Formats: C-alpha cells, structure tokens, sequence
C-alpha cells in the first residue's frame, strides 16, 4: 500500500541499473571512487508540501545524484548525465508515486576529495506519502485464524485462543 | 478473385436468451403391485402429467398412486415416477428403493430418476420417496442423488415422538434435505377410514404449487395443505411463543404441520450445517440459476474468444439476471467478466471466466414489530 | 468429466457426442506442443504464411529504393489490418527486428522484420463463477 | 530527425571554425593554453522547460564559451568576443533548433590556472528536444527485406526469415 | 438473405464510385423500410461498415454492407398480472 | 462465546485463501454490530 | 464460391456463365502483380 | 466441385463417391480427388493409397495431391483419406 524510504532507495537503484548499462556502479550511499564512470546518489533536502486530509506526511525529497569522474573524460560524463535527464520526464519508479520533477544539472565544487575533479549535481524532487493512513484500522494477514476475548489475550496467553 | 459475385453472410454474433428449466418436476419412487390394471413396468420411469395418468399407469389403490393423489389434489405438476415392487423384509425394501444398476446396465430404483432428462426432457427437482425416506439408508442415497440432479430431496422423519425426529435429523448435515416431521392423517377411500400418510408428498405438492403461483424463489412455509383431515401426533403453535413445540423443531431444521385440522406448513430451513445454505429458497434459486446458465450456454462452446464474444455473453448474461430482478427472484446483481482471470494465457487455453454475484430474496421468517408508547406528540392536542 | 467423451478428448481426439450423433466435439490436434494444440491456430498460421510468402512475386529485385520498405510493410500491415476487423486476429504487430537489425548487418544489405499475431482461440471452456452474497440486502429499505 | 548532444557538440565546432578564421582553435572540451588567441567552449548548466506532450525532454543548456588570452592583447580578445555575439542573433546551427538566446559577456575570475589572465565568459541558451518521440514506433532502413514470424525469430534465428 | 442475394446481381461489376455505395445503401434502406411498415421487422440499421471498407479491401473489389434488424417474435406467452388493490377505494366519496 | 465458537463449523479447512479472513471477520464484526444496535453491547472492537 | 465459373476467375480467366450464355464473368487480367489485376486499372492507366 | 461431377467421374457405388457424398451433403467445397483401384492384399492397399512417383515420373496415389495447384490452381488444404487412415503407414504419409 503506502511507500517507505527503504522501498524507495532500492527502486531508484533498481531501475537505473536496468536502463543504464554504461553506469558501472549504482548505489544510494556509496563511496570509494575506484574507477572512472562512477555515479553516487545522495540526499540533499526534504521539504514539506500541502498536507492531505489523512495522517500522511507530504514530503518532496531533493534526490541528488553526483557523477564523479577523473579529468580527461569530460564528454563521457555528460553522456552519463544525459541518460538520467531523459529518464526523469515521466518516471514514477513503479511505486504509485507522482512523476519526478527535474531541477538542474551543473558542475559544482564539492566539499569532498577531488581526485575525481569533475562532478555533476543531478537533483530532482518527487512527492511521498510516508505517513500511515487512517482509512483502514487493520491489516490483511493470510493464514489460519485464532480468536480470543477481552480479559484473556495478549502475548502471555497462548491457550486462550480457539481455531475450529 | 476470391469470389466474383454477391456474398450474403449471416454473422450470428448477437447475445442469446437464457430460460429457466421449469423448477417443478417431482421425482417419485414408491412401491406398487404390478398386474393388468397397472400399465407400468416395475422399475422404469413413467412421466405422469395428470391424476388420470397416474391411475392408468400404476393402478388405483397402489402405494405410489396415493402419493400422486397427494400431489395432484394440491398442485398440478409433472411427476417422473419410478415405482418398485414390494420386498418381503423392510431391511431389503430399502435396497429396492435405492436400486442402483441392473444386469443389463439399466438404473432401477431411485437411480432411474437420472433418466428423467434423457427420456422425457424433464429433470426432477423434488426427490420424494414417501414412507421410505424415514430410513437412513434411503435418505443418504437420496441426498447423494440430489447432488446429481441439483434437486431438493424432501425427507420425512418417523411418526413417533419429537425426540425421534431430532435424533433423525442429526445424522445428515446436507443442504439438499428438507424434512417434514409430523405424519399427515388423511382420508383413505379404500378402507373408508382415516390413515396416516407419510406427509412427504403433501409437502412436495406445496413446492410445486408455489412455483406455479408465487415463483421458484418463494418458500412454501406458510401455505395450506389441502387433502388432509388432520395430523397424527399434533404439534403445538399457539400465537407467538418462541418456546412452543413447533418452533423447537424448526430450530432443529425440521419443518412441521402446525394448526388445527393441519392446514399450514411451518419451516423453510434445510438440514444445512452452514448458516449460508440454511433457507430452502436460497438452495432452490441457486440450483436454478446454475442450471439455466449451464444448459443455456451450450451455443458458446467453440465460438472463439473475441472482444465481442465476451461482450455478447455478458450482455446476454446481464439480461438474464435483470429479467429475474424485476420478476422478484433476486434483489440485485453484478455480472462481469473477470479481468483478473481472463489473462492472455488463460484465453489461449480456451478458458474464459465470468462472475455472477447476486443476492437472493430471503424469506421473512421473523417479522419483528417494536411497539412503544411515548409522550412526544402529547402537546399536539393544543390547537 | 467421468464421461467417455472427455476421456477421449484428453488424448487429443475429436469425438461425435450427441444423441444419435449430431455434432463434433474437440479442437485438439495431435501435437506435442502446448502452443499448437489447437486446430484453429494451425489452420490460421498456415493460411497467413501462405498468404504473405506466396504474395510477394512483385517484390523481386526491380530497383530496390528507400520507398521499397514503405511499399512492402504498409501493404503488409494493411493485410493484417484486414484480418483484425474480419475477426481472424485478436492483436498483431508488424515490427522491425530490434535484436537483429545491427549496424554491422546493415552493410550486408539485409534488414529483418517480424510479423507476430495473436490467433483467436476457440472458447472450449466457458467457465461461470456464480455466487450468492448478502451485499445488496440493505437495498431493500426504500 | 531528433537531435543528439553529440550532433550538437560537433556543429557548434563546425560553424565557428567556418565563420571565424581568426580563431585558431575551436573545441568543445579543450585544454592546454598553448598560444594567445584560444577559445575554449564549456558547459555551465542545463535547465528544464515546458514539457511538450510527447516523450521529449525540453532542456535549455547554458553553452559557455571562455576566451583565454595572455595580458597585453586585451583589445584583440574583445574582437574575438564580438564575432561570437554577432553570430548568435538568429543562429539555429542548421539542426532544426530554436535560435540561441545571448545571455552575457564579461570578464570573470576562473578557478583554473591564470597564465592566460584575461578570460571572457560567453554563455547562451538554446532549447533541445533530446527525448525520443512517440509519433512513430519504427525506423526507416534501406535495403532488402526479411520476414519472420512470432515463435521463431530473434537473434538466434537466421534461417527462419524469407526473402522472395 | 435471398432477397439481397438475388436482388443485387446488377451490382457485380458497376465500379465503386461515391454514387455506387450511396445508391446500394439507400436502395437497401428502402427494402427494409418497406418491410418495417409492412410489419415484418420492427426497426433496422443499414450502413456501409467503416472498419471493413478499408482502402485495401476496396482495392480488390470487396465492399461491405451491414444490415442489422430485429424480427417480430410470436407472442407465445402473453402474461397478464391481475392485482386487487385499494388505491381507488376512496374514489367513492364524492 | 457460545455463539461464536459453536458457529464456525463452515470455517474448517476447505481451501483457506486470502479471502478467508475477510469472510470470517466481516461475518464476525457484523454479528457484533447486530448486538450493538440490539442493545446488548455498549462498545466493541474485533481487532487483530 | 466453389462453383466451376468462380474457379476460373480465381485463375484470372474470364468466362461466359448463364443459361443461353448471356453474361461475361471476370474482370481480371493475367497479371502476376496484384496491383494490375483488374482490367479497368490497366485500361484507365493506358488512357491517361 | 459438385455431386454430379463426383458421380460422373467415379460412378455411384465407388468408395470415393461415398466420400464425396459425405462432403456435399454438409458443405459445398472443391475436392481434389485422386481415386485408386482396389488392391487384393490390404497390406499393399495402403502402399497403393500412398504410392509416390511412378515409373514414368508421374505422382500416383496420395502424393498426387501435391500437383493440385500446378494443375487445377487449387491447393488441397485438407487431407482426407477415408477408410485407410487407421494405419501408421498411411497416416505418416498424411503427416508428411
């Protein structure tokens, strides 16, 4: 039903490894610039939005991508950046989300180490309903059923329940 | 040139028409003495459509003509009657009623009712073996027969006390078994006195009368029994007591015959263990809309699953339930081809799934009335 | 299912079933493939392979131009489009081969196209799932 | 039909070598300030735009030009800059594009090495339809034809096809 | 199906012009309309089929017409539903 | 307790599916809902 | 469509069909291409 | 193409006209019928149904249906040998 950040972090890694085979290594919090065409996702800032009428928290996250590359492969790193921007026009990442809004792409100066001198910030925002809904007050478990009563249940009561 | 000339084709792509299989044929199997006055062989089914035809086939005064006189004096139905010969012991009398198969591969006893559609185009919906249904061996073989014909096997318990009927109805637990306990005391013109009838064929005529009067969705559990003169071992229903002797048998899923001179049937519940199939209305309407669909869609067995094939089965299936809804049989419905089951793999195997959800009309067996006095409108007599 | 008709159709054998034998019963061919276990699919594949392959005598080498592919394919899609609204094909697609049309094979001068189509299957098992619910019982109030 | 960044990088190099013979060396990602009148193209930032109703990604790229020159040739480097600005009034670069919008031209302070002290940033934006269209679902190859069928094609099926 | 088959043997090689499909259809609507007011059918709908008259079907000399209509079914079961009510029982007051 | 426990003979092992919990519990809440407007129960909850 | 006259028009041969022989039946030339099948299209093309 | 021509070519009482009467009573189709003579031994009548190319180089038997499009411009798209099809020898020729 509703989304989670851990389900969101895996699916952005999932699609970008499928659509981009030239990207050798996709991860949501990597390090260690071991080779040339590396892509390091990040998180910049998560901002509020118009709160819907249930217990959902509306959040737009600046999903930040940093394309680290050693100098001399400047043209080869914009072609990595052009693959991400052409994805983000309609992409909902197969997660019942809104399509992501592309924001910018430019050369920046990182605070981090500059062995890979040229870095390209790619940030985009998409809305999230992370708060648990109040439309339904229960869950849907499959299996066999056990029925108990008021002053006889809890975790310390195994033989109270019945299953005819 | 594939063809040079006029090509007039009949496309045959419309929706079809689904009819009901008449819901009112009664299967009968009781003993009779064959001879010159009886023109029926002692194991073959006879299609009795009138009271004079039941007398010309089985003879006046036979034990199966007395059960056809019970039906035709109350209703006007189609009786597929088998008829059997009298056995010497009552332990082996149950083997002749059940029958089975012969040496020549012919069904003999109650199993000959399965030939009612193949021979007479009349499939029985009321399975009645009057007098022999009080034995558990016949009734177990009549419940298993009622699952072959989608019929309601009408039982009748012993004419002993009410505890003998509660202990008899405890054995079954099947939703195609309708039991009427108290034995009808009817007039016998052969001995010029009042005998005790098994009270099974008199409830059979009540099912076949309400289908011709109020419909197949109507319970016979408030209607008059005509031919009787009374009831052996009279049961008590005074006015509104929920602790009466009649209500305690309906609570044990046994129908009864209640009033003075015995002129009401009381009870619409089968012997169902599930509370879903309790009412005999819901069991009867379900077998009638499962057999109208099965025997009405034999045109669509190799028509080819196109987009207009599923659209013209559903719109011919919607019109069947709609013609039942304004008729009064169902309350509402939702006929739809299943999107989650008609996949591109299940269609390629030739499997198409349709869903027919509907609600039947439950019989209002307990109308409550909550009367109160108050003083809300007491200040209305002021002008 | 206990009948000897359905015990004969499960050996991929058509039968004659009705009282005094007045209809056929069975779509199965004697195939060991689950795809070709239908006499409709074998009859329609062999009739549109014979239509397309024995219908391209004009497409011999006669000045193959850029407008040769627009003349074959749009005369090939329009034949399969005539099959769809006739009711022969549920869904089709005449698409160029993505995994075979390479740049190294374009220099050879031999491009590849694929003609796929979904044949209309006969509705040999029209299931009906009828249930009795109590959903619309509150509709009886006014 | 549609444009590509690699077709765009070559055509900006192509026209500027034709129209500007005083520019000794035009390149889209050069280095090595080997001589005086050098021109180094760059990329500053690519920004979104109003998305059209197909699968195109609308992008305006700040195409950045940096004119590196040693000091003492200050007048000779504005004359290089005046040749680029007079080009950009109507220029679509023969690529079915919109005309480029001139933005600014000024002296800046680079992060890079300052042997060539005086640098002139020349940036301009032009829109791009880089996303592949959905108006046509096929291509136009010239040559001889091969026709295959449904459960018999792919790269592992050479003798299935026919060519009468 | 035999009035159409033996009545359209003039249109076997006329040539598909705009007045051909006009005068076959409007000559076929008048045949069903003369059946409607005679009492044979209830209503009809005669029209040249758009999806079956393709540009490639017409190029082979194949042109399709659709004739949809409804028969007059014999009223073999006329149902009458009599009810005795007390709605107009207060009509005997004035 | 006698109503609920002696009323689940149909809920024996007969192809327990995902729709088995929606058939027991919504037939169990609707029984307790009939007890509330009858006046037998002030407040109830059938929760996992 | 399986008559003896239609099988000759299917082989691009015109025929004379009816009783007393009073119809010509067939408008197709002996064309290998399906474009120039009809004798109308061959006649109108050579005239324009 | 008709029941008259199937009786003019093979005669009434022939086992292949009885097959053609079975088709024309239900449908109206084009039959490319070969017709063979009755063999003495039924172990070789199946070899006379199949046949093959003859000594002159002409196809005989069931294989004469391959020359149906080159002669009558009607390729037989329905292979029926009524009677002699309950053998593995002739029905493998029907599959080939």
């Amino acid at each position: 039903q509703a989304v989670t950040l851990e389900a969101l972090y895996a699916a952005i890694e999932q699609v970008l490894r499928e659509r981009l085979p030239e990207a050798q290594l996709i991860g949501f919090w990597p390090g260690v610039p071991e080779n040339t065409p590396a892509v390091s996702l990040e998180i910049a800032e998560l901002l509020p939005e118009r709160d819907p009428g249930t217990g959902e928290s509306a959040l737009l996250c600046r999903l930040q991508a940093r394309i680290m590359v050693p100098p001399g492969a400047d043209r080869q790193a914009v072609s990595i950046a052009c693959g991400i921007v052409r994805t983000l026009r309609e992409q909902t990442w197969n997660l019942s989300l809104q399509p992501a809004r592309f924001v910018r792409s430019a050369v920046d100066g990182s605070r981090e180490e500059l062995k890979s001198l040229r870095v390209w910030l790619v940030e985009w925002t998409q809305s999230l309903r992370l708060g648990d809904p109040e439309w339904a007050w229960e869950d849907q478990p499959p299996g066999s059923l056990m029925l108990g009563f008021d002053p006889q249940t809890g975790p310390g009561h195994e033989p109270d329940y019945f299953a005819p | 040139s594939f063809f040079h000339g006029v090509t007039v084709t009949n496309v045959d792509i419309g929706a079809r028409t689904i009819a009901l299989p008449a819901s009112s044929v009664i299967g009968l199997c009781d003993v009779f003495t064959p001879g010159a006055q009886a023109s029926a062989k002692p194991n073959v089914p006879v299609l009795l459509t009138s009271k004079k035809d039941a007398a010309a086939a089985f003879g006046i005064g036979s034990s199966i003509y007395l059960a056809c006189e019970a039906i035709y004096n109350r209703a006007q139905a189609v009786i597929v009657a088998v008829g059997v010969e009298t056995a010497e012991t009552p332990e082996a009398q149950a083997s002749a009623v059940i029958g089975g198969i012969s040496a020549a591969g012919e069904r003999t006893g109650l199993q000959a009712l399965l030939d009612g559609k193949s021979r007479f185009n009349a499939q029985p919906r009321l399975l009645v073996a009057p007098g022999h249904s009080a034995q558990q061996a016949v009734a177990t073989a009549m419940d298993g027969l009622a699952e072959k014909l989608r019929a309601i096997a009408i039982l009748d318990g012993p004419n002993s006390t009410d505890e003998a009927a509660v202990a008899y109805a405890k054995n079954f637990g099947s939703k195609r078994l309708f039991m009427v306990d108290p034995g009808v005391q009817v007039w016998d013109s052969a001995t010029n006195a009042a005998r005790n009838a098994p009270a099974s064929a008199y409830a059979a005529g009540l099912f076949a009368w309400t289908d011709a009067e109020y419909g197949f969705w109507s319970s016979p559990s408030n209607k008059e029994i005509k031919g009787v003169t009374g009831t052996s071992r009279p049961v008590e229903f005074l006015d509104g007591d929920e602790t009466c002797r009649a209500n305690l048998l309906n609570n044990a899923n046994i129908a009864t015959i209640i009033r003075d001179d015995g002129y009401r049937l009381w009870g619409n519940r089968t012997l169902s263990s599930d509370s879903k199939w309790a009412f005999v209305t819901r069991v009867r309407t379900m077998d009638l809309v499962m057999d109208a669909i099965l025997a009405g869609h034999k045109w669509a067995v190799d028509r080819g699953i196109t987009k207009t094939y599923v659209k013209d089965v559903t719109e011919g299936l919607r019109a069947f339930m709609r013609d039942l809804k304004n008729q009064g049989a169902v309350i509402n419905f939702e006929v739809y081809a299943d999107p989650d089951l008609n996949s591109a793999s299940q269609l390629a195997q030739g499997k198409v799934y349709w869903n027919i959800r509907f609600t039947d009309v439950p019989p209002a067996e307990n109308p409550n009335f909550r009367v109160e006095v108050t003083d809300q409108w007491l200040t209305e007599v002021l002008d």
